[PDB]
């Protein structure tokens, strides 16, 4: 199964709380390894996962080198939002934001399967890189600016290179480095609970916990039919371990508990599983 | 086009009174990125810290908030945010059984 | 390494 290099930026105007910010984080699939944040003074990249402790000796220039590249994005991205909003002429007074989203992901031969450049202005797509990584779609009239300065610039080259390259070689070096916790499936703890509410109905949650990866499918059924439009199922959640948390929960009439089941399906899971109250 | 935020509060593990936990608040689905997500103890703020900003597939930004806190059957615990796309703070109260 | 060049939009 494929792993994926995604690093996300995000830059944005604050009227009222001071200059733009800048902040770009790396993740190797669901954990993340690396941040770079520039309301800090003399603002460096950072490690933010343990086994990125042991980069500093394999490669004693990646924290230089990468502080260099965040800070050479930072100036970018900022003066960029000052640049699109001249495209669309909009007032500073406004906040504005520009994200970056580009990565690489492999399979299970060791090569790339896809990679990718998006860009998005004020959460909307504006430009992207398309399939062939040599040509751009912009979204609309101001994007096109943007397309011919990238084109001029032979941008699309240099992103082709990066994310067939430098991506893939260091996805690869990431998960030999952080094996123990890339590589690892945890499976979710599972449980009922039980929360009476009224005389005549109880609800039944179907809790899902400390897995990881994030992917999980959560359903509840009533005698082998499925209830998914009946459930009140939440969003994947971090636990703030480096793990993930979900549940499912279902009203059911008062005494009727034995006739529903909760089914977990989880890559950890050495088969899918059946949990009863 | 403004987006609000979604909020879910949890503790890390299922929480039982006197024993040591983690407090999460993680706030989702929102944009632009400024935002402010606090975690209170009896209505007033807790020192909290917050994860880096990241994003999901359709641009919309998430953050996790956590603490370090011991349950008790006194103490109420509760998550306050206020954004650009809300007229008033958004306050969601934890339930231990979520 | 976080991509080495960028290209102000």
């Amino acid at each position: 199964g494929f792993h994926s290099l995604r690093y996300f930026y995000t830059a944005w105007s604050r009227p009222g709380s001071g200059e733009p910010r800048f902040v770009a984080v790396g993740y190797v699939d669901d954990t993340q390894f690396v941040r770079f944040d520039s309301d800090n003074a003399s603002p460096r990249a950072e490690p933010r996962a343990p086994w990125m402790d042991l980069v500093e000796q394999q490669d004693p220039q990646y924290w230089d080198r990468n502080t260099r590249n965040a800070r050479d994005a930072a100036q970018t991205y900022r003066v960029g939002l000052d640049n699109v909003r001249g495209y669309y002429n909009q007032s500073e007074a406004g906040s504005h934001t520009i994200q970056r989203m580009y990565g690489c992901d492999v399979g299970p031969h060791g090569r790339l399967l896809r990679g990718y450049d998006q860009l998005a202005y004020d959460g909307a797509d504006y430009i992207a890189l398309n399939e062939d990584l040599r040509s751009w779609t912009a979204a609309d009239l101001a994007a096109q600016n943007t397309r011919r300065k990238w084109e001029e610039a032979g941008y699309a080259e240099r992103d082709r290179a990066y994310l067939e390259g430098e991506c893939v070689e260091w996805l690869l070096k990431h998960l030999e480095n952080g094996r123990e916790t890339l590589l690892r499936a945890d499976p979710p703890k599972t449980h009922i609970t039980h929360h009476p509410i009224s005389d005549r109905e109880v609800t039944l949650r179907c809790w899902a916990l400390g897995f990881y990866p994030e992917e999980i499918t959560l359903t509840w059924q009533h005698d082998g039919e499925d209830q998914t439009q009946e459930m009140e199922l939440v969003e994947t959640r971090p636990d703030g371990n480096g793990a993930f948390q979900k549940w499912a929960a279902l009203v059911v009439p008062s005494g009727e508990e034995q006739r529903y089941t909760c089914h977990v399906q989880h890559e950890g899971l050495p088969q899918p599983l059946t949990l009863r109250w | 086009e403004p987006r609000t935020p979604k909020i879910q509060v949890y503790s890390r593990h299922p929480a039982e009174n006197g024993k040591p936990n983690y407090l999460n608040c993680y706030v989702y689905g929102f944009h632009p990125p400024q935002i402010e997500i606090d975690l209170l103890k009896n209505g007033q703020k807790m020192k909290t810290e917050q994860s880096d900003l990241s994003f999901s597939k359709d641009w919309s930004f998430y953050l996790l908030v956590h603490t370090d806190f011991t349950p008790s059957t006194v103490d109420e615990y509760s998550c306050r945010v206020n954004h650009s796309s809300l007229a008033a703070p958004h306050m969601v109260k934890w339930d231990r059984n979520n | 390494d976080y991509i080495n060049t960028n290209v102000l939009p």
